[PDB]
């Protein structure tokens, strides 16, 4: 398995069970070796504050966040951030459907769009009550994070000077989403409390509340 | 890349098709 | 006046699985350093101990099937298995129904077996060596 690359000669298959047998001592020991270190135990590379929710958006009760949200920050989210999975993937308009106008009162939106996909964020998030009114442009080749407001920012939790929009690619030929965002964030609300929706490992950064169904 | 669980697992489960492979002779 | 470090345990605790936050509210860290999906959970180590007494050994598909309801690794099992009698072949055990009691003496057993003769590496002793 593959078929057609094993061989079919007892010299040649004898011959492939021997090595074999090696390399499963092989990697015996490094799963014990690897076992042991994470048993006592190892750190990962997630931040301390981070707050993963590994969960389907379709399944997940929006209400339950909502409740425990008001129950321990006393307000509602500031900074919103999305990279639907655009058609693994789920039908355009089930991610249209999530209640994102429970999940915000007054702060920003961030939705990643494909060209394909570009104007359907607009009229997505439209609905969401957001007002459209920026977009960071990621040059690697070109994806757009839209940008939208609804509410009140005049608050000074906000600043309204912008670090650059436009952002680049920390490694050459990279698919995962740069880590500058997280800052421009961190300028525009410091220790501001922030939701990922469709978020990755690699997306958890502490202050902010990840829900994926790969966490 | 793989995980040290996932090459033990393509290992066994090639050991297993040979060890028939060996056995049909 | 909001404390970020007592709001992530204060969330984590009633929105978080039970696997990535320890009912201490902090982050288990454990379960970010095994891909999505191949973690072990405790809840499966007491699983597999108990196989162990009413399947044996050697029998990983009976017991998957009981225990695990047919989703588990059995190689994982095999595997998870040879941590337990901490040597790294286990042929010699094939078949034989231990009790969690015999294996912590098997374990240590096994441990100082391999401590004396220098052939110990990860509180395993290696008596297959290459
Ligand atoms: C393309 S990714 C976004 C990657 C992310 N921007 C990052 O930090 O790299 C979207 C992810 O959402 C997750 N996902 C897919 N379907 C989902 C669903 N129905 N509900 C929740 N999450 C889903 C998948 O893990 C998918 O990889």
């Amino acid at each position: 398995d593959y078929l057609d690359r094993l061989p079919k000669s007892k010299k040649g298959l004898q011959g492939l069970l021997q090595d074999i047998e090696k390399r499963i001592l092989h990697y015996k020991q490094l799963f014990f070796k690897e076992q042991n270190e994470i048993a006592n135990g190892k750190r990962s590379m997630v931040p301390d504050n981070s707050i993963p929710i590994c969960s389907d958006v379709t399944k997940l009760n929006f209400q339950a966040l909502i409740d425990a949200q008001m129950r321990h920050a006393g307000k509602m989210f500031d900074v919103i951030m999305m990279d639907p999975p655009w058609q693994d993937s789920l039908s355009d308009e089930k991610i249209q459907n999530m209640p994102i106008q429970s999940l915000q009162q007054d702060g920003f939106i961030f939705v990643w769009a494909i060209n394909a996909k570009y104007r359907v964020t607009i009229k997505m998030i439209e609905n969401w009550g957001y007002k459209l009114v920026d977009e960071i442009t990621w040059v690697k080749a070109k994806e757009s994070c839209l940008i939208g407001v609804k509410g009140d920012v005049d608050n000074g939790r906000f600043k309204k000077n912008i670090a650059s929009d436009v952002i680049f690619s920390e490694r050459r030929g990279q698919s995962q989403k740069p880590e500058e965002i997280y800052q421009y964030i961190n300028q525009l609300c410091p220790n501001g409390n922030y939701l990922e929706i469709f978020a990755r490992r690699n997306n958890l950064h502490d202050n902010w509340v990840s829900i994926g169904n790969e966490l | 890349k793989f995980t040290n669980l996932e090459i033990l697992t393509h290992l066994y489960n090639l050991k297993a098709e040979i060890v028939r492979r060996l056995a049909e002779q | 006046p909001l404390d970020f470090t007592q709001y992530a345990k204060n969330m984590r605790k009633d929105l978080s699985n039970q696997d990535i936050c320890l009912e201490d509210g902090a982050l288990n860290h454990s379960y970010f350093l095994t891909k999505k999906g191949q973690y072990w959970t405790p809840l499966n180590q007491k699983a597999l101990q108990r196989g162990i007494e009413l399947f044996g050994v050697g029998n990983w598909k009976e017991i998957n099937y009981d225990e695990f309801s047919g989703k588990a690794n059995i190689v994982e099992l095999e595997l998870r298995t040879c941590m337990i009698l901490g040597i790294n072949d286990i042929t010699e055990y094939y078949g034989k129904k231990i009790s969690e009691e015999e294996q912590e003496e098997i374990k240590k057993s096994n441990i100082a077996k391999g401590k004396k003769e220098n052939k110990l590496k990860d509180n395993i002793y290696q008596k297959l060596q290459q």
